DNA sequence: TACCTTAATAACGCCAATAACACAATGTTTATACAGCTAAAT
DNA sequence: ATTTAGCTGTATAAACATTGTGTTATTGGCGTTATTAAGGTAACTTGCTTAT
């Protein structure tokens, strides 16, 4: 939720897109493994 | 997931608008083209006054643009077009009926063939009188719901409502009173949006 | 804090206002319009909307949107449904009320002086309820789980509708199944008037 | 400068449901290759 | 011409993707114990203090 008013849950982005109800889970876990990368992690690192 | 649109209908336009910002599955169907007879008698059974833009799912259908936009953000968590805080919400809300039932209602009665001079006139020249006032009101609502929440990435339903009454009234050829530089570069700069391009060709 | 709300007497959506009041169980002060100085009465609204409400820094005069507000405003039980599906039935069905009610409530007050043409529009009126009857069955307050803001206006239209000589329990046709279950609501049993009468007035 | 009582207020314990984790499992995605095809070669 | 090297193709393989499924977990709820407030009590002492 950046920016968005109710931080929708799970079931809400499954019906957003119509499909993948439980994909949007693993896209999700995707994202945070590519995100967590030190490139993109080393910087973001400083302020934790 | 499908939407019945008839072709010269300012609130179709803003419907298929809405649903582009959304970029959901809408199967866009006319019920004034021939080609699709059969589906336009299915929407008059469905509907019983058939009005248009119908937007049509197989739990329910629904009609009245307020109420069809009010159910695409229930059904979408896309960026919204309503406010986070509810007084906000509730004056957006004012303001879109009062704009719709003052310029909307004129616009459909103008649409049809058998209009009278004096009355086309008459309706043209309200529209002019109260466009300043209106823009002006929206131009406020929207810095005082942006002071709230900075960065917010939320887009207001209400200014593109107002950029599509402007783009009608420059389709019908009437004439915008306005003597200020400002206000015709912030219409250009809207009609200039690239989101809006795709519905506009 | 400190909420009041201002009500014109024999009006349903003031009526629908205290109902949705009384379910939120929200304590606020309630004032005739009628009472207040004429002059003091304008000044409020230069237009003259009897059901607004009141609050320290905003003011709401338009009753279409009056209720959603009042829903948003405070996170007590909600009055509509947490489907999503139902959420937007139920705003159709709203809609619909509110549409075209003009003919059964504004043109018997004024419009039928005559006793025979209150009498015709009489028959009609029951006639639709009659085609109204093949309708929801056995729907707790309507098409819904759950209590909801439709049921409390079917409550101002019954409580409006009865003010107008015209009951109908048993001669309705068949929507007695949820007629009576309504008045079970402690909000909705305030429509009108030795120790029970005086601690009911108190 | 007493008591307490009972009662009540308010904390707290317990218990549903549950959204979310979690893994599964595939069918997808991905990458892969190695391969028959192709470009260049000759 | 011939093939050869070039090209990665797309199946396949692998990885992902999706689906499903389990788990759990927390809200709600209920009751619960800490706490607490008030009422009541009646030898007698019936214009003060308080002060550079
Ligand atoms: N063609 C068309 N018209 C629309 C649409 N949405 C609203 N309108 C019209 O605009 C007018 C304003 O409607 P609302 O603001 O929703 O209702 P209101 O009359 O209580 O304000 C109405 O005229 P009205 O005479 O009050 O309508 P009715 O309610 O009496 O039928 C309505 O018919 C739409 O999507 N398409
Ligand atoms: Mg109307």
């Amino acid at each position: 939720g950046i920016g968005m008013n109710t931080d929708h849950t799970l079931e809400e982005v499954g019906k957003q897109f119509n499909v993948t109800r439980e994909r949007i889970r693993q896209i999700e876990a995707k994202a945070l493994r590519k995100l967590k990368h030190p490139s993109r992690s080393a910087f973001l690192k400083t302020f934790l | 997931m499908l939407l019945y649109t008839k072709k010269d209908d300012i609130y179709s336009d803003i419907v298929r608008m809405i649903l582009l910002i959304k970029g959901a599955n809408a199967k866009i169907v006319d019920v004034s083209k021939e080609e699709n007879s059969k589906h336009l008698e299915e929407l008059n059974i469905i509907t019983p006054n058939g009005n248009i833009p119908t937007l049509s799912t197989d739990d329910f259908a629904v009609y009245r643009l307020s109420v069809i936009i009010e159910a695409i953000e229930d059904l979408y968590p896309f960026p919204p077009m309503f406010p986070v805080f509810p007084k906000q919400r509730a004056n957006a809300r004012i303001l879109l009926e009062y704009v719709n039932k003052t310029f909307l209602q004129n616009i459909i009665k103008l649409q049809s063939p058998d209009l009278d001079e004096k009355q086309a006139n008459e309706i043209k020249m309200l529209m002019q009188r109260d466009i300043i006032s209106t823009y002006k009101k929206i131009v406020s609502e929207r810095e005082v719901n942006a002071e709230s929440n900075p960065d917010a990435q939320n887009i207001n339903v209400l200014t593109l409502i107002i950029t599509f009454v402007f783009y009608y009234f420059i389709k019908l050829k009437i004439s915008i009173p306005t003597k200020d530089k400002n206000i015709i570069k912030e219409i250009k700069e809207l009609l200039s949006e690239p989101n809006f391009i795709k519905t506009i060709k | 804090m400190k909420v009041t709300l201002y009500t014109t007497k024999y009006c349903p959506y003031s009526l629908r206002a205290r109902i949705a009041l009384a379910e939120k169980k929200m304590s606020t002060d309630i004032v005739e319009a009628g009472d207040l100085e004429p002059a003091m009465i304008k000044k409020i609204t230069p237009n003259g909307v009897f059901p607004v409400l009141m609050e320290k820094d905003y003011s709401i005069n338009n009753r279409k949107a009056l209720l959603i507000y009042i829903d948003e405003r405070f996170p007590a039980p909600s009055l509509l449904p947490n489907v999503v599906n139902e959420r937007i039935k139920i705003r159709l069905s709203l809609d619909k009320i509110d549409n075209e009610w003009y003919p059964v409530l504004d043109q018997i007050r004024k419009h039928r002086s005559d006793q025979k043409m209150l009498e015709s529009m009489f028959k009609d009126l029951k006639e639709s309820l009659l085609a109204m009857e093949k309708a929801f069955t056995g729907s707790e307050f309507f098409i819904s789980s759950g209590f909801t803001l439709a049921d409390c206006y079917i409550a101002a239209l019954i409580i409006c509708l009865e003010a107008e000589g015209f009951i109908i329990d048993d001669e309705y046709g068949a929507i007695y199944e949820y007629k009576k279950r309504l008045f079970a609501r402690d909000s909705v049993k305030k429509a009108n008037i030795l120790l029970k009468t005086l601690r009911t007035h108190r």
